[PDB]
């Protein structure tokens, strides 16, 4: 009982023809493609009620659709613009089973009009203020991830190689490093707070983990910098005394 | 023919206060309604489904919703909001009792939950960059939820919005914002300026 989309993010160029896949292991007859945009909820592009079948949803314009096999539903953007910049979401269901919709996990698509603009983040960690340690007997580390485009990052924290949820806050949206340029690079901060006892034990390891998503193996690149592929940039600090 | 509307794209309430998320529908046929939740980093998950079984429908995570045919409505409530309730919520309608056939979704409501900060001591702290190099961030932290944090005025100085972190080791929440630059005149005793409480510790 799962639905999996081929990609989790992609970057693509204005005008390019685009292909997302969606597969399900439940033998479901019904498959649906939506997009989700802020303020507009989920809107149905195309659905399919059997193998070889399709039907237009509410916003079919610009999109195409293929149900070749029962288990799979391809969505094709004819010519990429930044009106198709969005989050895409596949779902399936059965006709007789009473269970409703199972959703995939989505694929984020961003369409840019030039591919030499995509950068990974670099990631610095800033150790607490002693002033804070003194006043509060708590300690806050800050992680910056900077110089990334497009806005595709997943920031995590690890304490002694074990992901931590408690004591974390990451900005829900990023600020623009150059907020005039149409497609400026982005920056995003995050905070990890622990007790000063914890910060002040030299055995403890703290790692800011950042996974970024840019270019696949396939994409052409003959620029001077490292091909800005999907990757994990981390940063590191130890306990102090 | 079916449609759905969610009046209110953004709702902010206090921790422990009443949560109410609206949904209204039109349907030429018998309708079936659903609520979905989308937590910051996860996918869409079912909260509750109205099936013709009964009028008040209970769901997951403390939520409930009454189906009012006379009104045109299926509003989502929870009496006491919890921080963990922050997310986007989506209402949807179908012609199938099970939601097996095509769902029509609304425009969503993002729910933001405001922390009750019990014992505030707002301050501004300077943190050093790592590997013994000196670039500078400022952390404005521990402030009351009344305090908002305006954008910069200087372009090449960066200020994030406030953010809430929840230490459950110690049953302790705290708000913070970050300001940084590389400019020579940047210092943490003047990076924030904007409805910022007079009793801040600055060292």
């Amino acid at each position: 009982v799962k639905v999996t989309q081929s990609s989790r993010y992609l970057v693509k160029r204005t005008g390019e023809k685009v292909f997302l896949e969606c597969v399900q292991d439940m033998d479901h007859e019904n498959m649906f493609w939506y997009r989700q945009d802020p303020g507009l909820g989920l809107r149905l592009i195309y659905f399919s009620y059997d193998v070889k079948m399709k039907e237009k949803g509410d916003i079919p314009e610009g999109y195409s659709v293929s149900r070749e096999k029962k288990e799979r539903f391809s969505l094709i953007l004819e010519s990429a613009s930044t009106n198709q910049t969005s989050m895409y979401l596949c779902a399936s269901s059965s006709t007789g089973l009473p269970y409703g919709y199972t959703f995939g996990s989505g694929t984020r698509l961003t369409v840019v009009e030039d591919l030499n603009k995509v950068f990974p983040p670099e990631v610095a960690v800033f150790e607490p203020s002693e002033a804070e340690i003194s006043h509060t007997q708590k300690a806050t580390l800050v992680c910056l991830a900077t110089g990334f485009f497009p806005d595709h990052v997943e920031l995590s924290w690890w304490v002694n190689g074990k992901e931590v949820h408690s004591g974390v806050c990451t900005d829900p949206q990023p600020l623009k490093e150059q907020p005039a340029l149409n497609d400026s690079r982005y920056s995003l901060s995050s905070r990890l707070r622990v007790s000063a006892t914890f910060w002040q034990n030299p055995r403890n390891h703290f790692r800011c983990q950042v996974q970024f998503y840019g270019l696949s193996e396939n994409d052409e690149w003959t620029q001077d910098r490292a091909k800005p592929v999907t990757q994990i940039v981390s940063a590191e600090a130890w306990g102090r005394a | 023919m079916q449609s759905v509307t969610q009046l209110g794209s953004h709702v902010s309430v206090s921790e422990g206060a009443l949560v109410l998320l609206r949904c209204n529908y039109s349907s030429s046929v018998p309708p079936y309604l659903f609520w979905y939740v989308q937590y910051p980093n996860q996918g869409l998950q079912l909260l509750l489904k109205y099936t013709s079984a009964a009028t008040l429908v209970k769901g997951i995570n403390g939520f409930e919703a009454e189906f009012k045919k006379s009104e045109t409505s299926f509003h989502l409530t929870k009496p006491s909001a919890h921080m963990s309730d922050a997310a986007e919520y989506f209402c949807a309608v179908s012609e199938s009792p099970f939601g097996n056939e095509k769902l029509t979704f609304g425009t969503g409501t993002r729910l933001t939950i405001i922390p009750n900060i019990q014992n505030p001591d707002p301050a501004v702290y300077q943190l050093r960059d790592s590997k013994s190099s000196d670039k500078s961030v400022c952390l404005f932290t521990d402030f009351d939820s009344q305090t908002n944090v305006s954008q910069s005025k200087d372009s090449d100085v960066y200020i994030t919005d406030k953010c809430v972190l929840d230490m459950r080791s110690m049953d302790f929440k705290s708000n913070s914002a970050v300001a940084w630059s590389n400019k020579s005149d940047f210092a943490c005793a003047n990076a924030f300026n904007n409805s910022i409480i007079p009793e801040d510790t600055f060292f």
